[PDB]
């Protein structure tokens, strides 16, 4: 079968070079144009670069033309994509497509993600979101926890080491104006349930190598 | 470098019914567009090449059309498994470049958000900085607005949100939004609530907390 893998991806600072590679096979890789396309974090695909089948022909999108130069090594069926002064906007993921006479995109790999800032890697700290009144409507009550400024992604969730899975919702990241990311992961139990379970959402964050497990306990603020 | 616009951004069909995508060219391009599917946290799929031809594989429900400019594709009878983003790209000159694309969600009838709001953790505020969290859980549709007003004063700036994607089991969305001030500024102020309106809610609703209460 086709099989197109790209690597390479990773963080960056701005300003810097990084080199992307996509690995073919299952196929005369000889005979087909092969491309790179991007896809910024929640956005759309946007074309990056062509090579012909023989390497002597390379075309690129007006927004990395100049900075980015695309290449084949036809005798180990690689494609490369070098890419210098990256900047912000370049923060994507990268897929290797083969085309068809420069056609169509037929096949595409699994793609890469480069992230480029000036980030520290960091381990976030994760605060709860403790049910309570405020949080419990009828018998179901709402309980999580914030997964406050790590970098850079990504961060694994999991409630009470995977036994809790129904009614979890964790929500995508979303960058902060501080470069660093944020996420909450929530759950909904029944309110029966809190005085006699301890909830605890498990946290992992590989590129720091940061594990946290917060208890998520039940909270009140009446008077009564 | 010829322009790709795509309508509608976004479109909810009934399974069984059909979706209609249409794509246009800035310029002309023959018969050299192509359709992609493209799925959360996959690889795009080619559909439809040279703007009619089903790529193999590619179920018969699938139907792409049009030459020039204006270009179509229709998904009759859509199956769950149809959600998903489209996108066209053009061939016909390089640059090569495609359109914004057009997500595409399972309709179902519309659901309100139960919504609950959590004040900053002791835990938090005491490293200097206070976060509250909104959350609205399985509605249905996905358009759901979400203002903060701190002493009733409406905030702008300090807050973001998260949406997840359609949920397989019974098609709604949740969404989270973070209001986060500094534990000097959040001790200034009284009251927080969110005030949430969307489809499922004759008038909108709102969640309030006094500081110092849960």
């Amino acid at each position: 079968q086709v099989q197109l893998v790209e690597s390479g991806g990773g963080v960056v600072q701005p300003g810097r070079s990084l080199r992307l590679s996509c690995a073919a096979s299952g196929f005369t890789f000889s005979v087909y144009g092969m491309n790179w396309v991007r896809q910024a974090p929640g956005k759309g695909l946007e074309w990056v670069a062509i090579i012909w089948y023989d390497g002597d022909n390379q075309y690129y999108a007006d927004s990395v033309k100049g900075r980015f130069t695309i290449s084949r090594d036809n005798s180990k069926n690689t494609l490369y994509l070098q890419m210098n002064g990256l900047r912000a906007e370049d923060t994507a993921v990268y897929y290797c497509a083969r085309d068809l006479r420069t056609g169509p995109f037929d096949y595409w790999g699994q793609g890469t993600l480069v992230t480029v800032s000036s980030a520290s890697t960091k381990g976030p700290s994760v605060f709860p979101l403790a049910p309570s009144s405020k949080s419990t409507s009828g018998g179901t009550a709402a309980l999580g926890c914030l997964v406050k400024d790590y970098f850079p992604e990504p961060v694994t969730v999991s409630w009470n080491s995977g036994a809790l899975t129904s009614g979890v919702h964790t929500f995508p990241a979303v960058l902060q104006s501080s470069g660093l990311y944020s996420l909450s992961s929530v759950v909904t139990v029944p309110s029966s349930s809190l005085g006699t379970q301890t909830y605890i959402c498990n946290v992992n964050h590989k590129p720091s190598n940061t594990k946290v497990d917060k208890r998520v306990e039940p909270k009140s603020c009446d008077k009564t | 470098e010829i322009v790709l616009t795509q309508s509608p951004d976004f479109q909810s069909v009934t399974p069984k019914e059909k979706v209609t995508i249409t794509c246009r060219a800035s310029q002309s391009i023959g018969s050299s567009l192509h359709w992609y599917q493209q799925k959360p946290d996959q690889s795009p799929k080619l559909l439809i090449k040279y703007a009619s031809q089903s790529f193999s594989g590619v179920p018969s429900r699938f139907s792409g059309s049009g030459s020039g400019t204006d270009f179509t594709l229709t998904i009759n009878s859509l199956e769950a498994e149809d959600a998903a983003a489209y996108y066209c790209h053009q061939s016909s000159s390089l640059p090569f470049t495609f359109g914004p694309g057009t997500k595409v969600d399972i309709k179902r009838t519309v659901a309100a958000p139960s919504v609950f709001i959590f004040p900053p953790s002791d835990e938090q505020l005491k490293s200097g900085t206070a976060s509250v969290v909104c959350l609205l859980n399985n509605f249905y549709p996905r358009e759901a607005k979400v203002q903060w007003k701190v002493d009733n004063a409406l905030q702008s700036g300090n807050s973001q949100e998260s949406v997840t994607e359609q949920d397989s089991k019974d098609s709604t969305y949740s969404l989270s939004s973070t209001l986060t001030l500094s534990k000097a500024d959040y001790e200034k102020h009284k009251v927080y609530a969110c005030e949430v309106t969307h489809q499922g809610l004759s008038s909108p609703v709102t969640k309030s907390f006094n500081r110092g209460e849960c």
